């Protein structure tokens, strides 16, 4: 029951991961799915990677997010080393030592977006909306598709997520308060939250809304 | 700065 994907690897690097996967009877694919159990990141000597879509989605889904070093060493040592020893530890944006991968790996109940209701008010670069939505969902939000489809009532907090500089004729992303009763955060709020596997506070992401 | 495969999500 092992499926993995890779991120930020060169073709030569992919091949080692291949050769590796071949040896340990591991399924290896291009696309991350729910069945993926591992994500192999290009990292530096101490397990800091860059932030990629798969990075996000493998944290979101509580998967093994491991250094490519997991691979090269298991090869160097002619046996499969342990993931715990190669678990990526940080990224170049969210800090070197935060351990999102670990946090998320364990906290599959205490799920960072519990009882939030998010709306990815499109458009986004480098990321289909539904991936962003899948991402918040793996993290326990529920996805509203439409500004008006919020489920206000008791207990349930709404959030509109946007990517300001993804807009054509912009500042329309300032007119969203006039369309409903939700905080409006940058996508960075989601990405940092997910990196850190810990729900950030909106404050530094809040987009100010024109009444 | 280079980028080797997948889009990267960097400095805010
Ligand atoms: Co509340």
């Amino acid at each position: 029951r092992m499926s993995m994907v890779v991120s930020g690897l060169t073709p030569e690097e992919f091949m080692l991961v291949y050769k590796f996967a071949r040896k340990h009877h591991i399924t290896l694919t291009n696309l991350i799915t729910e069945e993926t159990t591992h994500v192999v990141m290009k990292t530096d000597a101490e397990f800091v990677c860059e932030r990629t879509l798969k990075y996000f989605l493998g944290i979101a889904g509580g998967k093994w997010v491991v250094s490519y070093f997991w691979v090269t060493q298991s090869i160097k040592e002619r046996k499969m080393l342990n993931e715990h020893d190669f678990e990526v530890r940080g990224d170049v944006v969210n800090g070197r030592n935060h351990q999102g991968p670990k946090r998320a790996r364990e906290s599959q109940d205490r799920k960072i977006f519990r009882g939030l209701e998010i709306c990815c008010y499109g458009p986004f670069t480098n990321m289909p909306t539904d991936q962003l939505e899948w991402m918040v969902q793996l993290c326990g939000a529920s996805v509203v598709k439409e500004l008006s489809s919020f489920t206000l009532g008791t207990g349930v907090h709404p959030i509109v997520v946007v990517q300001p500089d993804a807009w054509t004729e912009d500042n329309g992303f300032h007119a969203i308060g006039q369309m409903c009763e939700a905080p409006v955060v940058t996508r960075e709020w989601v990405l940092d939250s997910v990196a850190l596997y810990q729900c950030q506070e909106l404050d530094t992401y809040l987009i100010p809304q024109i009444p | 700065p280079t980028r080797v495969s997948s889009p990267v999500f960097g400095a805010t």
